[PDB]
């Protein structure tokens, strides 16, 4: 094959060209995103029940929906929350690989059939079935700076004039409004209501009658009277369109003939659909849009398109309106791409410098310069064909493959140059002989490397999905690299390399290079002399090897694992938790204090604070809030002190002061769904109808026991909410019946006034919007207010609520959880330092075995996978190990010689562990994929050394030692050349600071440390491996 | 209402006896009340923490503290079936006939929930069998409406 | 039933259309809302 192309350089150029064209096309059409999809598909059902408490939501909506989630394919598990904001969310999570669209339609279809079982007011609000995602492309904030607009005014503006244009913008998959379009707000006054013997029931009835669409018919409709000249539609009552019209709604006509209008018993205005969130941006009222990338789209294009759309909306903004960008992943992503291109180009330049330094001609220096880009371009082509995107993972997959690609180029060319200098063979014949020496090995190498990387594509769940990205990228690159080495590089060598006279090693050259040559020729002799002595003393080096292996084991066990390193992404979060029952106003004071700190004591670093009062992650309610902090650009934040981790620590430090509120700051995770390594996610389950209180006691029992094992378990805690005081009111049925008051009137009077009620729709400047009735605030604040609400009896008398009700305080849950259709309580925690999560989990199970009868448990999320897609790592490395051995055995036609290559594995691993341990790093994916490439490269070096030695023995009848000495003599230069280039090339990643430096450091340090020891150790150990293995067998 | 007041409310509700002990040593306000007017004694009575109830009463807790709707710790203990707490409270001066704002008494509540033993203890301590809530109901009315034949006998 | 084109369009057509965003392989969308209260929205997809 290489011989084929050596006589057909043009056919080889053709192949190269087709690959470059395919690659260029792919690079133009490839999707770009920070991360590919990784979490298993999940569908969320969401419902609102205005005015409802958690138990009401759970028992009339949640249980009913859950009981209908049958006959849906590939469900792993289901969980739900029902809470006192009147909200339910049920999340159904599917097997990896499930078609998300099919999953969603199957859920939505089962829901559709359950809708008639749900309360009217819930059927009326509607129940959303959506695909779950947690990643936004960007968040566009919309603020008013001149004090003329409330957040509700802004949200409506955004909904009416911005959202839809954004949704239609190229590459946008979904857009979420932070707030609602206006609702017609009717704020009732119980004092007026009673003044005229009216109730919210009459208000509701009047609005339904006087704000409505009424069908009529046609004039001259078919079938007509013949001779009819005209056919026209008849238009009757249509919906109201203004606050004025609603104010004029007629409620009652008094005898004196006076008219009671709705405006006489209520305040009427356009307002929000709800009032649980208060959003501020640097203390200014705010709304916004959360935007998500559409499947297969290009993040950078889409971001630019969104801004182009926003720009052309500006001219029409009302005074004071301004767009802000608190969150945008696009700038971070641009840097990653630039940093990666920079790395690949410098690598090619380093290879250029090293080739020239050692080979001292520009023709040799040209060959890798051509071959490597061809391999890269082709890798893009194969990735595009596999449906991959350009993302953080696939991009580092490529830089992790740099050593391997650079090496293939260097190996082929260096070997031809050596053959010419050693035999004065003309370039074409030299190239034939040279490829003859290495081609078998290059093929064997391609098999071995596949055996090393492919198995990584077979892990399960989320981690598997991450590994898959590196696996296929590296394997594709590696395969293309071998193909180019067998096809293109040999033809280039045969046509571009100039002859070298037999014996000329440039030692007679003048100036710096003659010196380098002399210097290096004799360093090679010292090298061989040294291997010579080593090979008279193999015993002690076996001892040094076992010491290396042991230190590796040691270092490895103590190197903490993680997933992906944190980044200064230019933003971070701060949580605000006030005591249960705290009011919205109290939370607001803390947020204000938080905001004040950031804009004051971090003014140099902080661009903005987006304070969301009323929003939580593990709970909503007036006592929870979040402060989303956006930072100035990295360039204006020089120094470790002005970076997210530091700012975060200072922030939390400062907020530990804050009285009755838990307040703290934290950086964002690279990917929310992975949680933490060490982290587990546990569900306690009511298996026997025990009820909420007994489940709570069981939970506490388990939490107290966990706390007795600080050595194994840390921060073992409830993910949900504690019970709180609630106001129980009993209607007396007998008294209501005696007074002639209906329960319907009593119950809608209470609910409408105190909880609010969605009556129907109206049309606001062309857009359909909701009408809500509720009491004006001051009449639904305290228990004493209850008795100021009157209900009309059958005889027309007005009856105060106090006459037919009684009340008392009690405790209840503001948030009820279920897991797989049973009452549950989620418990989070992590393994203690030096402990595996498996160990932590084993204990949790032990502790759980001792809980009251009828209490069970399960593992969910990351722990669910662990308990599964984490029992594969040793079966996969075993296959890998066996396949590698088998390939080697076929390469060398021996069952023993393969051992001399495989012994090389620890040599690179020890250096990677040393560097990571010393730099204070962790055993993460970048580290791990790097071990594989580092191992891959050293294996390749050993394979060629052994191949040469063995061939010298088989073919030239040479002694074991003689052959080993000569082989290692010939392999030294190309091995050093590659290491120098690759080591220098990864150094920028090692020392890098700033954006993306987390990932860069993780890839670079392990690689540089592994390459150092692999290079230095292998050139002394593989000759030992070979000699000892041969002697033994 | 103080650092220690708050912690005492929490500890009493959670039934953390050791914490309460330490808080008593440090002067934590036994009369701390939350928004709805519940004292640590209310909390302990509701959640059935007997030892904490006794510790609180030894440390000058108001056995007849009432909440914002006029309910006492005895109301809670009697309603939720905490027999021995009920006995302790009454030993310590609890008003057996306290009426909340609805005119409801501990007897009404024990009756309503069919807590026979508690009903008998209450009567023992002078519970007024003829007391009427805002609706004119007695514990006997409650028992026949519930169809609790036994309790109705006890209340002849 | 009974609604005119304009009413149908404001209460139905535009409501559905504003949710027909980010569907894969969509080439274009067209709709009409008529005097019989009837609405039709047609979404045409990329070939293949
Ligand atoms: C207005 O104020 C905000 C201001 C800044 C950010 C925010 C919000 C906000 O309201 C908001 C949300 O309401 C929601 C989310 C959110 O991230 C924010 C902000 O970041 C995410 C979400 O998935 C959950 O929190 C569920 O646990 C959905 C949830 O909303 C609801 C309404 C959705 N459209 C969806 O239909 C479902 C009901 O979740
Ligand atoms: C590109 C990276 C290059 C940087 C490398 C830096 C050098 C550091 C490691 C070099 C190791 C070589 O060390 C080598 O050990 C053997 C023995 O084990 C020595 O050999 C000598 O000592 C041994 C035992 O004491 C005798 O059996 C042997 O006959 C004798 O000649 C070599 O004289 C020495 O060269
Ligand atoms: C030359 C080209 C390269 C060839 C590379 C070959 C890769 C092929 C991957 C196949 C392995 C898939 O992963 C699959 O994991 C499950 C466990 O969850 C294994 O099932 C088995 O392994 C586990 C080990 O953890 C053991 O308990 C037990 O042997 C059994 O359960 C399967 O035997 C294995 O096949
Ligand atoms: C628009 C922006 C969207 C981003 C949403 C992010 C989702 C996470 C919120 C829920 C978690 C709440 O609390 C939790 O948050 C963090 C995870 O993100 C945790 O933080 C954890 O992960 C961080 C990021 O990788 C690390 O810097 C921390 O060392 C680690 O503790 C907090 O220790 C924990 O208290
Ligand atoms: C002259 C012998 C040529 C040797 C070819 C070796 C090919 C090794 C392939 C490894 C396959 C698993
Ligand atoms: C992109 C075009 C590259 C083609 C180079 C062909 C060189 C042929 C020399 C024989
Ligand atoms: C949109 C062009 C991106 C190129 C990244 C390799």
């Amino acid at each position: 094959m290489p011989n084929f192309f050596i006589d057909r350089p043009i056919f080889a150029w053709v192949i190269a060209i087709i690959i470059m064209l395919a690659g260029g096309l792919a690079i133009l059409k490839l999707p770009v995103a920070q991360y590919p999809t990784i979490a298993p598909p999940a569908v969320t059902i969401s419902a609102s029940y205005p005015g409802a408490d958690a138990k009401t939501v759970q028992d009339t909506v949640t249980q009913v929906i859950e009981q209908n989630m049958n006959g849906i394919d590939n469900l792993m598990y289901m969980s739900s929350n029902s809470d006192s904001t009147g909200t339910v969310q049920i999340t159904l999570t599917f097997e990896s690989g499930t078609d998300a669209d099919i999953a969603q339609v199957q859920v939505q279809n089962k829901l559709q059939l359950a809708m008639p079982l749900l309360p009217q007011e819930v059927q009326q609000q509607g129940v959303s079935v959506e695909k779950s995602s947690s990643s936004f492309l960007m968040v566009v904030g919309v603020i008013n700076t001149d004090g003329t607009m409330t957040q509700e005014d802004i949200s409506d503006y955004v909904a009416a004039n911005m959202k839809d244009a954004i949704s239609r913008t190229s590459g946008v998959g979904d857009v979420q409004l932070f707030g609602s379009q206006y609702a017609m707000r009717i704020w009732m006054n119980p004092n007026e209501l009673n003044k005229f013997q009216l109730t919210p029931v009459d208000v509701i009835t009047a609005i339904k009658a006087q704000n409505a669409q009424v069908a009529a018919g046609q004039l001259g409709g078919t079938p007509p009277v013949k001779g009819q000249q005209l056919n026209a539609s008849i238009i009757a009552q249509t919906r109201l369109t203004s606050t004025e019209e609603f104010g004029k709604i007629l409620l009652k006509v008094n005898q004196d003939g006076s008219r009671v209008l709705l405006r006489d018993v209520a305040k009427i205005e356009l307002g929000g659909e709800n009032y649980d969130i208060i959003a501020e941006f640097n203390g200014q009222p705010a709304s916004g849009l959360g935007i998500k990338l559409a499947t297969g789209a290009n993040a950078l294009d889409t971001a630019a398109a969104i801004r182009a759309e926003l720009a052309k909306m500006e001219p029409f903004f009302p005074s004071g309106l301004k767009i802000v960008y608190p969150y945008d992943t696009t700038p971070f992503v641009k840097i990653s791409i630039h940093e990666v291109v920079k790395t690949l180009v410098e690598a090619i330049i380093l290879v250029f410098l090293v080739m020239y330094l050692f080979l001292q001609n520009f023709r040799a220096t040209l060959i890798p310069t051509i071959a490597v880009p061809v391999v890269l371009l082709g890798t893009f082509a194969v990735l595009a064909a596999f449906g991959f995107s350009i993302n953080t993972l696939t991009m580092f997959g490529m830089v992790l493959a740099i050593g391997l690609l650079v090496d293939d180029a260097i190996v082929v060319v260096e070997n031809v140059e050596r053959v010419m200098a050693e035999e004065g063979l003309p370039p074409k014949e030299a190239t034939r002989k040279s490829m003859g020496q290495i081609q078998g090995a290059l093929v064997g190498i391609a098999m071995v490397l596949s055996a090393v990387f492919v198995p990584m594509a077979f892990f399960g769940g989320s981690t598997g999905a991450i590994y898959r990205q590196f696996s296929i990228t590296i394997v594709s690159a590696m395969a293309l690299s071998v193909l180019v080495a067998l096809i293109l590089t040999p033809a280039l060598c045969a046509t571009m390399l100039k002859p070298i006279a037999k014996g000329d090693h440039g030692e007679g050259k003048k100036g710096f290079f003659g010196w380098f040559n002399r210097m290096f020729e004799k360093s090679t002799h010292h090298y061989t002399d040294s291997v010579g002595g080593i090979l008279r003393s193999t015993g002690r080096y076996l001892v040094l090897y076992l010491i290396i292996v042991v230190g590796m084991a040691y270092l490895f066990v103590r190197l903490p694992s993680s997933f992906l390193p944190d980044e200064d992404q230019g933003v971070f979060m701060t949580m605000v938790q006030l005591p249960a029952g705290a009011t919205q106003e109290r939370t607001q004071k803390v947020l204000n204090e938080v905001t004040h700190y950031y804009l004051t004591k971090e003014k140099n670093n902080v661009e903005s604070v987006f304070a969301v009062n009323g929003f939580g992650f593990a709970g909503r309610g007036q006592n929870t809030g979040i402060a989303f902090v956006s930072l100035k650009d990295w360039a204006d934040r020089p120094g470790e002190e002005n970076k997210v981790e530091a700012i975060t620590m200072r922030a939390t430090r400062a907020f530990s002061q804050i009285k009755d509120a838990m307040v703290f700051a934290f950086n964002l995770p690279a990917i929310v769904e992975l949680g933490t390594a060490t982290g587990f996610d546990f569900e306690l389950i009511d298996q026997a109808g025990l009820g909420h209180e007994k489940l709570t006691q069981a939970r506490n029992q388990l939490l107290a026991e966990a706390a007795k094992h600080p050595d194994m378990l840390t921060s073992v805690r409830p993910n949900g909410l504690e019970d709180t005081p609630q106001f129980k009111i009993d209607i007396d049925q007998e008294k209501a019946q005696a007074l002639g008051v209906s329960i319907n009137d009593i119950n809608t009077t209470l609910g409408a006034a105190w909880g609010g009620s969605y009556v129907n729709d109206f049309i606001d400047r062309g857009r359909v919007k909701k009408v809500y009735v509720m009491s004006e605030a001051k009449y639904r604040m305290l228990p004493d207010d209850i008795g100021d609400w009157y209900v009309r009896a059958a005889d027309g008398q007005m009856v105060p609520f106090s006459a037919f009700s009684s009340s008392r305080w009690e405790y209840g849950s503001p948030r009820l959880e279920r897991y797989n259709g049973l009452p549950s309580m989620e418990i989070l925690g992590q393994a203690a330092p030096g402990k595996s999560t498996g160990e932590a989990m084993e204990l949790m199970e032990q502790l759980a075995s001792k809980l009251p009868t009828g209490v069970g448990y399960d593992w969910t999320g990351m722990s669910y996978q662990e308990r599964l897609s984490g029992n594969q790592a040793p079966s996969l490395y075993a296959i890998s190990l066996i396949v590698v051995f088998l390939c080697l055995a076929a390469l060398y036609e021996s069952w023993s010689i393969p051992f001399s290559v495989m012994l090389v594995v620890p040599l690179g691993v020890i250096g990677a562990l040393l560097a990571a341990t010393f730099r204070g790093l962790t055993n993460d994916v970048y580290f791990q994929v790097g071990l594989l490439t580092t191992i891959g490269l050293s294996a390749k070096n050993a394979i060629l050394i052994v191949e040469f030695a063995k061939d010298l023995m088989d073919k030239e009848g040479k002694g074991l030692i003689e052959a080993t000495l000569d082989a290692v003599r010939m392999r030294l230069r190309p091995i050093l050349m590659t290491s120098l280039a690759f080591i220098l090339g990864v150094m920028p990643l090692v020392i890098s600071t700033g954006a993306g430096s987390g990932a860069q450091n993780a890839v670079g340090t392990g690689v540089m440390g592994g390459m150092v020891t692999a290079t230095v150790l292998a050139i002394f150990f593989v000759p030992v491996f070979f000699v000892v293995v041969r002697r033994r067998f | 209402g103080s650092d220690l007041g708050k912690k005492l409310l929490e500890a009493a509700r959670a039934g953390r006896d050791d914490e309460v002990r330490i808080l008593m040593a440090n002067g934590a306000d036994v009369n701390a009340a939350d928004v709805v007017g519940w004292t640590p004694l209310h909390l302990a009575a509701y959640w059935g923490h007997l030892e904490i109830v006794e510790v609180l009463l030894k440390n000058g807790a108001d056995v007849n503290a009432y909440d914002t709707l006029g309910s006492t710790p005895l109301h809670l203990a009697a309603h939720f079936g905490h027999l021995e707490i009920v006995e302790v409270l009454l030993k310590n001066g609890a008003d057996v006939n306290a009426k909340d704002d609805n005119g409801i008494t501990p007897l009404h509540l024990a009756a309503n929930r069919g807590h026979l033993e508690i009903v008998e203890v209450l009567l023992k301590y002078g519970a007024d069998v003829n007391a009427q809530d805002k609706f004119g109901k007695t514990a006997f009315d409650i028992s026949i409406n519930n169809g609790n034949e036994d309790l109705a006998e006890i209340l002849q």
